[PDB]
């Protein structure tokens, strides 16, 4: 039954048992049920009063803190000559490209929140003569919206896209995306299919796709180049989660896809996830005086 | 104007910090809340589902194959039968369970534990089993008149299928910490082990030998505290098709 | 009490004489779709006892070598009965399920069956960067095979399955098992044929055994859909 | 402190303490018994 | 990498030394100055502090994956800023700081003597987030403790 | 009233003479675990007379040259009795103290002893970098005597070990002291074989001096444990 | 948005600023408090504790030496026994007390102190002391006839084997200063001067000289002010393991 | 000033001006007399 | 075992108790005296100082 819990819960004291018909230590795991016995019928206990909170065990706790989603360094330069991310990239959002954040994720099957963002710029010259205090333009480009091709473009005049413009001297730039899915949760997880037809992605929802992120150098090009790189970090706040799930096991493969090979060997290999002892009667770190 | 100084940690970016920040989408209406099953709260209501211990983590188990322990008859009396190290900081039986991978994300641990054993022989196998808690200090019994001065349940297999050993929080602080030191007096839990109470007895048209699944929860006296990153899960390079997203 | 059981919908009943109790998966029951949780405009047809009845699938061999054995819903039923009739001329869908699974064998034979209802299984390859294709998921009535049930085929953890809504089958124990699904979607409806809400994995953690004179021992699953909605009529995609 | 007129801008709400772990632990139709479960 | 102590300036040391027992939460500032190596000007660097509690995996390498920080606490900071500041809890896991431990850190008899396992704090990691620049620089990180509520 | 003492512990008792009231450390009186402090939830053993009683330690001579004496505790009782037997027993222990130190002489002898109890008494090793050893530690029943008691071992000061439990056994004065020691650690409770709480120092600031015939002066200490509580039973460690 | 502006001092780093500051690890729940015995919440209540005065501090007493001083029959009366310098800033007996290293972390001080002597020979041993306070403005008297003149406390060897002088508070200024300049008027406490009053008197079965220890406490109308670093404690170098703390 | 949500976050805590001295000064279990001690 | 620490001084006498510690109500005076129902034990002094 739902109720409040702030702290671990007491424990009482306990006597001796011995009652026929009455077995608190034998379980029926076959219903699916977990043990219901509390350590009170297995032993006999005392009395503690347990002032333990429970607080950082939280979702919103467990989930909201900012982790990097995206990193992205680009040449800074005339470009005249580049075959290239011409002083601006465009990223197509996701969640799946670092593996700490992405197995966070991972333990639920649906997930609401809205995002904090916090976008940090950093230079390096190309091999000194000190760093440019540049600004920067990001734009999101919701979909079916039109990605800028140059630098230079109209289309960052932005007169209906969210633009934040930001100082490398600046604190890292700050803005807050609600809860957008169409749905009223994201998928972490999707069996099924895009579209209509066969041919359409395996594994993603379409209801959760977020856009796209356009990051370009306002300035001009200075006479020498410079390396920037820009970090994206994510925070999710106002969280709801449903359905936990056993966690990711094998290393990640692809941002696509739940494919697996494991480890060459263990731990976390296809055939061993946990590393091996010399039997099961071996105590592997056994004290010996 | 209102005069003002800035302090220490003025501009600093703090992943943990907890600010309101401006809103990219004003007037954005976002989708109606709609009631899905299975709402967690709290990550401990997780850690209170028992998950299966992969106890014969040994060489030649595949796959399946160390989820299973197997029982057969003995000849000689009060045998051992197989031991779990407790370690959920070092690998093993206890690590890749639903207490044990939530647990990995936090530093501090507190509170009781219990492991349920299943016998899944035939209904003609008969046998009764010591399930053994060895507070910490010394080294792992390997008697059984060793073993059984600890804490433990002597389970008759019968009708009800399953059995519990709950290992009590004994201990002096408050917290132990998952510290890779695995004999710290900060860290070290101590042992179970298994000894035979009678022997397995089975008669000729059911299998000789017998399985005994093992699961580990928390109790709801149960805490975790100090988030870290787990060491479970890494990379050391770009993941197929994370790139693509750039171009 | 926990021990026998008998479940009836429409013109069909099920009875069972060693149940272990039965899952309601997270503590739900089936419901139809209320009104202030509604999207689609039209009023849907809810065909009661021509869909929400118990279909049997084809059964599977439990073999020493068995890896286990998975099904997708709706994607088993969509061309059966009723209740395949309505998925193929309807672009929404809403419906929970009651799964009953069912295998016997003598006071001799030992094995242990886990019988797990995963939402949104959403299926890893093995060894390639290539996601797996419609064919590798949309196995329909016939249900597919674990490649690496160690791994659930998604690179996790058969051990933590327990997570999910489930029963064992230990042949010592119980002959079936019950497990009741409410809709579990983050939409209020969906189109049947290119998603797929729960799956059905049973996997053999203990192997079959017995020092008996061998038999077959069969696997069978018999779904019955709940409180089945259809909207959005039009010719039939079938 | 919060200024801005969305309240999805707010800071993150950590004080939603209920609990329900028996939809976890507990999914039987029958409630367990502290008693033979089966 | 820094593994954090209380025992290496001896003014602090000598004061905390007055007592047995200390339960305290710890007030951190963090200094950051640079020189050029043997003039360009001084470059404005953004570090990130990373602290990784005991069992967490420290950082191998500047651009390590360790570094995205998914669940450690993490201060980006600039040499530009004033000093960062973070307050740290009290965490032992005891109800106080043991300031003398007349006692053995393991269950064998080789563990070490004198120090609590109890009072363990963790790994301080720093970083420059920045590439680095055609010329070399010097970088000093100075930490400054502050016990509170004590 | 103040000169003249009895002790009385289990079968045990102490009657002196000669002495000089006695301390209780920073006024506290042993006592058991209150329920809203206890962590170990097993139902403690409280052994009570069996272990709450005066165990004499080995004496020593006091000399002309004499640095002074140490022993640790529970260490220096960890084999004795039922205490040790606890001890071996069981993983956490927790008691108080009471110490009982015996010296006397003469009418024409001088000399002044220093008795006090030291709370988590770090020792420092002389002129290495190398830290003390487990064997430099842990000297059970026969304790330990002081390598330079002017620095208390420790790089620290005789002259302000008046900061601690003590009082002083002044010849001419007096011939026994008394310190109750209660529990005193960060924990509620405690693994007996690797930390020490409290060590009793005996100390000789003013030596010992007569000139009528010399006899062998002794110093005798005997302790009681007071209120004992184990938790943890297992086998002996031993 | 607020208009604002800068004040100096804005973005410095004071070590002894008193500011809120971010929470690096939300939610964290600190281990419940205990009760443990010998809380301190103000450090007069240590400079109150008396501890043994280095009188001694004379080349050839070693160690232990040093916390005594010996007493002879003489066979001239009147004689001084022994001077204690009251200086507390610079080195001499006061300096290793409890009073002493703590006062030593303050500038400014107030208040009485008293001086407690311990005689520690036989029963047998009788004997009559005079300990003299003079007030400072010139030198430390010689002579018993003039230490007399000022503060002083008669002290026959007893059942009771302890006196107390009380140096009283008596300074123009409010406060004191531990200044390194022992003769400046802000600074000079005077001297402690002990003489026989008679002599020690023993028999020939006990030994011929004794011994006295001094103490030195605070009262409690003392009070210390202005916090600095102590000069009792320093390094040249990095200790010992400090570097691999990096590695 | 504390706008945090955690309580440790706040500025230092300066106004406990309990004292107990004879904890240190008399721990004696008869308490002096203002009279022969011994 | 039961002991006393005595302490020579101006009271010139030390008291030790034999407790009645028995499993019987009674003992005999019985010529076996390492009979189960006979024998009392042992009082032992050793100098403490
Ligand atoms: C230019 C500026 C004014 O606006 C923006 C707008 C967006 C960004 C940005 O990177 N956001 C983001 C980065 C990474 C993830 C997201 C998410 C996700 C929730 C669930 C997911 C699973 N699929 S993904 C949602 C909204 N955003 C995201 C940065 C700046
Ligand atoms: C990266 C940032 C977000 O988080 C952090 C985290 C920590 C630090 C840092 O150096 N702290 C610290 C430096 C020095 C000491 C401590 C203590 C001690 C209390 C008692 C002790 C005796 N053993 S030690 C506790 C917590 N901290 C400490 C700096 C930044």
């Amino acid at each position: 039954i739902e109720s409040i819990i702030k702290t671990a819960t007491d424990t009482v004291k306990s006597e001796i048992n011995a009652e026929l018909g009455v077995v608190p230590s034998l379980n029926a795991v076959e219903t699916g049920a977990t043990s219901n016995t509390e350590p009170e019928e297995a032993i006999q206990t005392r009395t503690v009063i347990n002032q333990h909170g429970v607080s950082e065990t939280l979702v919103e706790n467990f989930l909201s803190r900012a982790a990097l989603v995206s990193k992205r360094s680009f040449e800074y330069k005339d470009h005249t000559s580049s075959t290239a991310d011409k002083n601006f990239f465009k990223w197509t959002i996701n969640t799946r490209s670092f593996v700490q954040l992405r197995r966070k994720l991972e333990l639920f099957t649906y997930l609401r929140f809205d995002a904090e963002i916090t976008i940090l710029t950093t230079v390096a010259v190309n091999g000194y003569v000190g760093l440019p205090d540049l600004t920067l333009q990001a734009m999101f480009v919701p979909t079916g919206a039109l990605t800028p091709e140059k630098q230079d473009s109209f289309h960052w005049q932005s007169g209906s896209n969210a633009s934040v413009f930001f100082k490398i001297s600046d604190p890292p730039a700050r803005i807050t995306i609600p809860f957008m899915c169409i749905n009223s949760a994201y998928s972490v997880f999707y069996d099924g299919f895009a579209g209509f037809e066969k041919n359409g992605l395996y594994g993603i929802n379409p209801a959760d796709t977020i856009g796209n992120l356009c990051v370009r150098i306002v300035n001009e090009h200075q006479p020498v180049g410079f390396t920037v790189t820009v970090r994206v970090y994510m925070k999710p706040k106002h969280i709801k989660a449903w359905a936990p799930r056993p966690p990711r096991t094998l290393p990640y493969m692809s941002i696509a896809n739940a494919n697996y090979k494991g480890k060459e060997r263990a731990p976390n290999a296809l055939s061993a996830i946990i590393g091996n002892r010399d039997s099961v009667k071996t105590m592997p770190h056994n004290i010996v005086n | 104007g209102v005069p003002t100084y800035l302090l220490p940690g003025s501009g600093q970016f703090l992943t943990t910090d907890d600010h309101s920040s401006a809103p990219a989408l004003p007037c954005f209406n976002p989708t109606p809340e709609m009631h899905i099953p299975g709402q967690v709260r709290n990550m401990l209501e997780v850690v209170q589902v028992e998950s299966m211990m992969e106890i014969n983590n040994t060489e030649s188990a595949v796959g399946m194959e160390r989820l299973k322990v197997d029982i057969s008859a003995l000849t000689d009396v009060d045998q051992l039968l197989f031991n779990i190290p407790l370690d959920i900081q070092l690998d093993g039986p206890l690590r890749n369970t639903l207490v044990g991978n939530i647990s990995r994300y936090y530093t501090h641990w507190s509170g009781s534990l219990e492991m349920t054993f299943m016998f899944c022989g035939s209904f003609m196998a008969a046998g009764k089993l010591i399930l053994c808690y060895t507070p910490p200090g010394g080294s792992c019994p390997t008697t059984r008149e060793t073993a059984m001065l600890g804490t433990h349940i002597v389970w008759d297999f019968g009708l009800q299928s399953s059995v519990t050993l709950i290992i009590p929080w004994i201990s002096g602080s408050h917290y132990r910490m998952f510290n890779n030191d695995a004999k710290s007096t900060n860290a070290n839990v101590g042992y179970v082990t298994c000894f035979m109470q009678t022997n397995l007895i089975v008669p000729s048209e059911s299998s000789d030998t017998c399985s005994l699944i093992g699961f580990i929860a928390a109790k709801d006296d149960f805490s975790l505290r100090l988030m870290r990153d787990s060491p479970d899960i890494g990379q050391l390079d770009h993941l197929h098709a994370a790139e693509a997203a750039y171009q | 009490s926990d021990r026998v059981l008998q479940l009836k919908l429409g013109n069909s009943a099920i009875v069972t004489q060693e149940a272990a109790n039965y899952c309601c998966a997270y503590g739900e029951w089936p419901n139809y779709l209320p009104d202030h949780e509604a999207v689609a405009i039209d009023k849907p047809t809810q065909p009661e006892t021509a869909t929400d009845r118990f279909y049997t699938l084809k059964s599977v061999k439990w073999e020493t070598g068995s890896t286990g054995w998975w099904w997708k819903l709706p994607d088993a039923l969509n061309n059966i009965g009723m209740f395949g009739q309505n998925v193929q001329h309807h672009y929404l869908y809403r419906s929970g399920f009651l799964i009953h699974v069912q295998c016997n064998a003598t006071k001799f034979h030992q094995g242990a069956l886990l019988v797990v209802a995963i939402p949104e299984h959403q299926r890893g390859a093995h060894n390639t960067n290539t996601s797996p294709g419609f064919d590798d998921i949309m196995k329909g009535e016939e249900g597919g095979t674990f490649n690496h049930p160690y791994v659930l085929d998604d690179g996790t953890s058969l051990a933590c399955a327990t997570i999910f809504p489930h029963q064992w089958i230990n042949l010592r124990t119980n002959n079936s098992a019950t497990i009741v699904l409410p809709w579990m979607n983050a939409a209020p409806m969906d189109f049947p044929l290119r998603h797929n809400q729960w799956t059905l994995a049973i996997i053999p953690v203990v192997p079959l055994g017995t020092r008996t004179t061998s038999s077959m021992v069969p696997i069978t699953v018999s779904i019955a859909p709940m409180c089945c909605e259809f909207n959005g009529l039009r010719h039939a995609i079938t | 402190i919060n200024f801005y007129k969305d309240s999805y801008a707010a800071s993150a709400s950590k004080q939603d303490f209920s609990q329900d772990p028996s939809k976890f632990t507990e999914p039987v139709v029958e409630g367990l018994k502290a008693a033979p479960v089966l």
